[PDB]
């Protein structure tokens, strides 16, 4: 009864969409055939599989997913791919032209050609599900589709559904290791739209995983199939508490109410642990005394941004296996006694904890194996303004004589816009600069 | 029985079906070919009588199970059970 | 499971004609399955009566097994049993100590099926009217002159409550319990939902009501199958 | 008493709503020739 | 022994019928052959009151079963329980009615009715000694509502001396079924004040927000709210059956239910219900018993009566219980309820007593009560008629029957004041 | 003891009966050659084919219907056909010549020496019929033929019989999409003829009908064939309350009260949900909440107006399927509350439900796939205001200069019938506007 729609849009989010289903579809059972049949199972058992995939009535489930991008090639790989017969034949949602890394493009002339579709198949999809806790969007900030179709969708639920939450993890371009040339001209603008418009969004940059992925897992040659086993992870680590049993469940909804003090800062980065392969994994312990530890460790941030260069400001964990909770405690209390994390003054409790008893499921042929613990850590602070400011000096340089700006022009967008987009990007900046001052 | 002509009316309905469900610019063959591949999972290129009559039944031919088996054993000549689509689409497209 | 599974036997037949006092099986032919009793689980029912499982196994075991001992002196001391002559269905002793007989009760909002939702079957332990039963032939035309025939086993048979005429067959109704998973058993009429314009029948005469004018669909169907072996 | 009933006198008026075979109530009042239509039983 | 007759017409008034045979049938230990196969022997002492002897020492009952549609007849006949009634008693055309009150009264339903009154005189001869005539039937259907009232009206002429009951299923403006459902009930409801002697008003809405709340059923079907009011019939002629401590005919409760002469429309409710999964955790006695049966919510009327005051009422105990709990339990919630067993006549509660229990049941009651809160039903439920009359038409459905506006405009002459009846004795004091 | 006798009149009336008989003796399963399989003539006395069929006696099934044509190719085409032994050698009666697309040759020149056979026919066939609830016709408004005859026989019938009900389910022109140049005069002169002298008729305009099967059934080249396989589907559903038993039953004369408040311009427009096919049909939930829904959208419609324009009057459910009455009212509660359908202000309850329990039969070589619900759409608003303009403008535009007009003038059509009919016309563009409107 408890149930949320997920959004994908853009190349970024679909293969990261591809990731996560799989893994969702792996926890269940459901093969690819579309079928459960489990260990014979009919009818002797819970009912689960509410949280992310429906009943048809006799036999197979249909998930609650809708896909979005301009051009079919993406789309048509899937439609084709290994779990052609799992999707809506018609759900998926399939463009006719490519956004060409334009936001002018994507947000005001050939992007209202096919919002109306989106919106009459949610509608259709909140129809069927009762307990809607909530929205989960996936997408990319660094693509004229992922950012102007994105933040147009957006825009509309906020006034179609308004009080839902929505909870949105995206794709910055990396501080140094970034492919496009025009990225950041839709991230800033991409930016006004959902900063006021998203209620928790999850910093997910790319470069930050090929380190974790190269110094943890020992690979020297990723590629995107690697990356996105990552996130497929996180995603289904955050919200796996609301679906199985745990000593302490939470909801999708406490999370505005335990992590953004505050309406317009509401930026947060994720990190993961532990991390280890399929080769030198059964050798080393894995204790709650020191997954925890490394957990914090700067180095393993799932974000290219250090947290030694700011104070902490909320923090929120869930923790898996057999963990016997009394451990979660002690883990917490050492990491207050070490003085290189530190908080800031107006946040007294400021960890806050669950416990849930599924372990994390393997999907073979990957790279990480079955152990028996883990935990993810999620937490506001306040040194995400570096990565802000970052964009924004590249932003000035390329900005100070009209860098490829007939291009966006020439759409309809107006000129003065790129000033209202300065001005709330900086404006957030200043904002969080008046956060960490001391009382 | 349907011995006599009846089995090629079937077809003659059939191939209307695929003419119907034809995209632009694509010949009813390749319309066929792509369902083929749909209901297919192994990737060998060899289908079961279950697949044939599920492709039939997605493009609303449904008949009884001896009208199928007829069908079946008509473009299966060799008399193994596993009929190649390759050909049965391609003779499709020829007609 | 051991008492349940304990060794059953189930008594000959002799020229096909199914007589009381022979241990016979009940199978659903349209359900592939034959009639399965539990004596653990209990029903939400204050009197003494327990749920009863279709079981697509068709090994012979006690708890399959019943008695057809004949429900009421009658007419025909002749021990061939005749259509519309009343009988009861008898657990064998092996299953439980005190005499169970499978029993019905009439539609209720507060009495309905668990699954089907229809008029549920009960095995309780009481002694009035809701004990007896009739067999009736499969074809429908020949249900009038049936009346006081001899019955063969190997042909098809159904089943109506004689205090309410409710058919008992059963249906593709999962259900839950511990000897694996089983379907439900319930009574109703499944009859074709094609109307019979009966009033204009009688006024003009030509049928009277007692030939019925309704064909009886197959999930009903059930039929009586001796041992393979004297 | 108080109860309900019907209208019935339907070849009265409105000249146009008249006899326009859409239950459409009973006629159309077009006193002012603007809004509520009458508001069985 | 001073039994009864029943006509229900109408497909709506066929299907309650349909159940209720299925019902009584069961109480006096009768399976579907008409057969006797009883257990106690008090079941059949009293079995004379609804059915007739017969050859063979088979039972039918005494019912006339009349339609103007050949479906509905034809479908009953055809299913389980389908032998009982007598073939010659049914009656049926070749027109029909289609929800037009007009058809059902003057062309096609008036031609028709010698039969059924042929039919009807016959049967109530044979009794020893009529006690009355019930008669169930829908006002938002064609036949029931407008051919059916006109046979409650004719019989009037014939027999002035016995009472009258009415189980009329009156449609409510939650969820209309029907368009015509608010030109049919009332033209029949017009007719209805001045003939009936007494009126049940069961509401559609009752019914659903019945099941679905106690019972807690998923997905009822018709069957589900067709027993409930069939429940309710039981009740009113129970005692009429059985022996026991304090009996009271049809008549009995006649007399301590309507205060004043024409105001003689009820409201019912069936105690107690629980769900399936609920039976168990429940101990069952007199005392909670009181709490349901009271209770607003279980009423199946539209109207809530908390938005009135009750003027009369009477309950049906049902199940073996002594005398002195069920009066006690009367003098408290006629204290605490007082407010209110309105205050012009004291102890306005009636008390029966029988000791023949629901089989499978130890203790239920049935529940017939006079309150103003009936006002809304007459005042809301098709309202729109007061504005919407003003247009004077879709009249050339009807007057093809030669039915006048002044059969209209009379009529609240006649019908303006029921609550202005209601209403006035409802703030009335000494 | 009851049936309904079909009168099929023109190229279009021909076509449709012949789809609808199709699907009437699949579903009710006599063999295409007229002759029941020996194992199911129990109820051969009674039965239900009596609504359409009247046995021989010897086992032959007659259908209870008459062809006309004024063209011999359709009728040789149904003899020829799989058809042949079914239809009775008489009762398809045959013409000599076209009428060619002259509404004025098709009703005094030469339909006079055949309109005499029709009667005697139509006569004798319902002399055998005991309990006639009502007759229906379908036919082509813009065909020569089918106007003529289809009017002459309509005002023949009126005097005939008299107070028999009797519904009109013509096909109107397409709005933009046209067969025919002279349709607008065809058009017009046959709306004066059926106005006074018809009950009840339906629009069955094309586009509509097209667009339907674009949309859902995925069939980008669709034929007439297809067009004409719903149209059988709404019949079957229309009537199949008259020959399944249900809870709710709604028979012939069920409708000329809950649907007519008035005599002469009796119109409607309808509408059919579901409408799946066999790739995107096992994917999907198919319940009755939704189903309703999919009804009331305007894109679904089946005519070529979009119901938002105006106001509500009334509109009839049938359901056939697994549907569950306590779900049909809640269903209706979410129609009446949502607020971009707006009842005209008059409507009080205009809602008639219908519950049957046979579901739907499905034909072998069609579109549709195997359903277990469906919902029947009829209701009409003065949203039928813009078929009716709309076909009149054409008629002033192309008759300000006398076109096309000496065609008819010298046939025996007098000069003031286009004079008088128009004013009708004018008689039908100011109707449904007095209470499209605070009064
Ligand atoms: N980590 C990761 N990033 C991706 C992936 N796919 C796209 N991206 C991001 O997308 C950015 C470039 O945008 P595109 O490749 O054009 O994809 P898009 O956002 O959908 O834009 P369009 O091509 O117009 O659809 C890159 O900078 C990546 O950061 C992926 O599979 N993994
Ligand atoms: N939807 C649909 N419309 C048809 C069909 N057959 C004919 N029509 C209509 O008929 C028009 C063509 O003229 P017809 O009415 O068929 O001509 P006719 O009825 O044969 O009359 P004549 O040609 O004079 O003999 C088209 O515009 C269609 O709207 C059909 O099978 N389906
Ligand atoms: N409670 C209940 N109401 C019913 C039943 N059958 C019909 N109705 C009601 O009767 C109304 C329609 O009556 P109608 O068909 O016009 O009566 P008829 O003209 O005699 O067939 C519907 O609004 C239903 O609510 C039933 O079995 N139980
Ligand atoms: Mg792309
Ligand atoms: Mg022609």
């Amino acid at each position: 009864m408890r149930e949320v729609i997920s959004i994908h849009v853009g190349q970024g989010g679909i293969q990261v969409g591809n990731a996560c289903w799989e893994l969702f579809c792996l926890e269940h059972g459901i093969q690819p055939d579309g079928q459960m049949p489990s260990d014979k199972t009919i009818g002797g058992g819970d009912d689960a599989f509410n949280t992310f995939f429906s009943e048809t009535g006799a036999g197979k489930h249909v998930p609650r997913a809708v896909f979005l991008d301009l051009e079919p090639t993406v789309i048509d790989e899937v439609r084709t791919g290994t779990y052609r017969q799992l999707f809506h034949p018609e759900q998926l949602i399939s463009g006719k032209e490519d956004a060409a890394n334009n936001f002018a493009r994507g947000h005001y002339t050939i992007g209202k050609e096919i919002v109306d579709l989106c919106l009459d198949r949610i509608r259709k999809l909140a129809d069927n599900c009762t307990g809607l806790q909530g929205f989960l969007v996936f997408n990319s900030v660094g693509g004229g589709t992922g950012s102007g179709l994105g933040s147009l969708l957006l825009e509309r639920l906020s006034v179609d559904y308004g009080k839902k939450s929505k909870l949105g993890f995206t794709i910055y371009p990396s501080p140094q290791v970034s492919t496009a040339v025009v990225e950041p001209y839709n991230s800033i603008l991409s930016t006004h739209s959902l900063l006021e418009h998203t209620d928790v969004a999850v910093m997910l940059d790319n470069e930050a995983i090929y380190d974790i992925c190269r110094r943890n897992l020992d690979i020297e040659r990723p590629t995107y199939t690697n990356l996105n086993r990552l996130i497929a992870q996180v995603i289904s680590s955050l919200t796996a508490s609301l679906r199985f049993d745990g000593a302490l469940n939470v909801d999708i909804t406490e999370f505005q109410t335990n992590l953004v003090p505050y309406p317009r800062i509401h930026f947060m980065l994720s990190s993961y642990a532990p991390i280890i392969s399929a080769e030198k994994a059964y050798h080393e312990q894995l204790s709650v005394a020191e997954i925890t530890n490394s957990a914090f460790e700067p180095a393993n941030m799932m974000a290219k941004c250090d947290p030694r260069h700011g104070k902490y400001m909320a923090c929120s964990m869930m923790y898996r296996g057999d963990v016997v909770p009394k451990d979660v405690n002690a883990s917490i209390a050492t990491i207050k006694t070490k003085r290189t994390i530190q908080f800031v003054d107006w946040c007294p409790t400021g960890f806050k904890v669950g416990i849930n008893y599924q372990p994390p499921t393997v999907v073979p042929g990957g790279d990480l194996a079955k152990v028996m613990r883990a935990v993810c850590m999620i937490s506001n602070s306040t040194a995400i303004a570096e990565v802000f400011s970052r964009l924004d000096h590249k932003f000035d340089l390329m900005y100070a004589k009209r860098a490829f700006v007939h291009w966006y022009v020439g759409e309809g967008m107006e000129e003065g816009e790129f000033s209202e987009a300065r001005e709330d990007l900086a404006a957030l900046e200043k904002d969080y600069e008046e956060v960490g001052i001391e009382t | 029985y349907v011995s006599p002509e009846r089995l090629n009316d079937l077809e003659l309905i059939l191939y209307e079906k695929i003419r119907q469900k034809t995209l632009p610019g694509e010949d009813e063959g390749r319309t066929v070919y792509r369902a083929f591949k749909y209901f297919d999972i192994a990737e060998k290129g060899v289908i079961d009588i279950s697949q044939f009559k599920a492709a039939l039944e997605k493009f609303g031919c449904v008949f009884d199970d001896k009208e199928i088996h007829a069908l079946f054993s008509k473009f299966d000549v060799n008399r193994s059970g596993k009929i190649c689509y390759d050909e049965f689409c391609g003779n499709f497209a020829r007609l | 499971l051991k008492r349940s599974l304990g060794g059953v036997n189930l008594s000959y037949a002799n020229e096909g004609l199914v007589k009381f006092g022979y241990t016979v099986m009940i199978e659903s032919d349209f359900m592939n399955a034959v009639v399965a009793s539990n004596i653990w689980d209990k029903i939400t029912g204050t009197e003494e009566a327990y749920g009863v499982t279709v079981t697509s196994q068709k090994e012979p075991i006690v708890r399959t097994a019943f008695q057809l001992l004949r429900y009421e002196q009658d007419q025909y001391q002749d021990d061939v049993i005749h259509y519309g002559q009343n009988f009861k269905i008898a657990v064998i002793s092996r299953l439980s100590e005190k005499p169970l007989y499978l029993t019905s009760s009439h539609i209720t909002p507060q009495k309905c099926a668990k699954f089907s939702r229809k008029q549920e079957v009960s095995i309780s332990t009481n002694e009035g009217i809701n004990s007896a039963w009739c067999f009736e032939y499969m074809d429908p035309k020949l249900r009038y002159e049936m009346k006081g025939q001899p019955v063969r086993s190997g042909e098809p048979v159904l089943i109506k409550h004689i205090p309410t005429c409710q058919w008992l067959a059963t249906d593709n109704v999962q259900y839950n319990n511990e000897f694996g998973q089983e379907f439900e058993v319930f009574c109703n009429s499944y009859q074709c939902h094609n109307k019979t314009q009966n009033l204009i029948a009688e006024k003009v005469g030509r049928k009277t009501i007692e030939t019925p004018m309704r064909n009886q669909t197959n999930q009903n169907t059930f039929r009586i199958v001796t041992a393979l072996y004297p | 008493r108080l109860q309900y009933l019907g209208d019935k006198k339907s070849q009265k008026s409105a000249a146009f709503f008249r006899d326009t075979r859409v239950s459409s109530c009973s006629y159309i009042s077009l006193k002012g020739g603007v809004p509520r239509a009458i508001p069985y039983y | 022994m001073r039994e009864i007759v029943h006509i229900q017409g109408g497909q709506c008034g066929n299907q309650i019928g349909a159940k209720f045979w299925e019902v009584i049938s069961d109480e006096h230990g009768i399976d579907p052959t008409g057969t006797y196969h009883g257990d106690s022997d008090l079941q059949l002492e009293r079995i004379n009151v609804y059915y007739n002897e017969a050859t063979g020492g088979r039972y039918v009952p005494r019912a006339i079963l009349m339609d103007l549609e050949p479906g509905t007849m034809d479908s009953v006949r055809a299913g389980p329980f389908g032998q009982l009634f007598r073939p010659d008693n049914f009656v049926f055309g070749q027109t029909g009615a289609g929800n037009n009150w007009a058809k059902g009264h003057y062309t096609e339903g008036a031609e028709l009715i010698d039969s059924v009154l042929d039919v009807v005189r016959k049967e109530a001869e044979g009794c020893d000694c009529l006690q009355g005539f019930q008669i169930t039937h829908s006002l938002g259907g064609g036949t029931g509502s407008g051919m059916g009232t006109l046979l409650i009206s004719k019989v009037r002429e014939e027999y002035p001396d016995r009472i009258m009951e009415t189980f009329s299923v009156v449609p409510s403006p939650k969820v209309s079924d029907t368009v015509v459902e608010p030109y049919n009930a009332t033209l029949s409801v017009h007719q209805l004040v001045e003939n009936a002697d007494e009126c049940m008003v069961i509401d559609n809405e009752a019914l659903y927000d019945i099941c679905f709340r106690t019972l807690k059923l998923t997905t009822p079907t018709y069957g589900d709210l067709n027993h409930l009011v069939s429940a309710a019939m039981s009740g009113v002629t129970c005692c009429l059956r059985f022996p026991g401590q304090l009996n009271s005919d049809l008549r009995k409760l006649a007399v301590n239910l309507i205060p004043f002469p024409r105001l003689h429309f009820f409201m019912i409710g069936f105690a107690p219900l629980t769900s399936r999964g609920s039976q168990q955790y429940r101990a069952l006695t007199v005392p909670e018993l009181t709490q349901q049966m009271f209770d607003a919510k279980n009423m199946m009327c539209a109207a809530d009566p908390r938005h009135g005051r009750y003027l009369t009422a009477s309950a049906l105990f049902r199940g073996r219980m002594s005398t002195k709990e069920v009066d006690e339990q009367m003098l408290n919630v006629q204290n605490k309820n007082s407010s209110y067993f309105v205050e012009w006549i004291p102890n306005n509660i009636k008390s029966s007593i029988c000791d023949i229990p629901p089989k499978g049941l130890k203790m239920a009651v049935t529940f017939v009560g006079n309150s103003t809160a009936i006002q809304e039903m007459f005042k809301r439920v098709a309202e729109q008629f007061t504005a919407m009359f003003r247009r004077k038409a879709f009249l050339h459905w009807y007057t093809g029957e030669g039915m006048d506006e002044m059969e209209f405009t009379e009529a609240e002459s006649n019908m303006n004041d029921l609550v202005s009846e209601y209403q006035q004795y409802q703030d009335a004091t000494a």
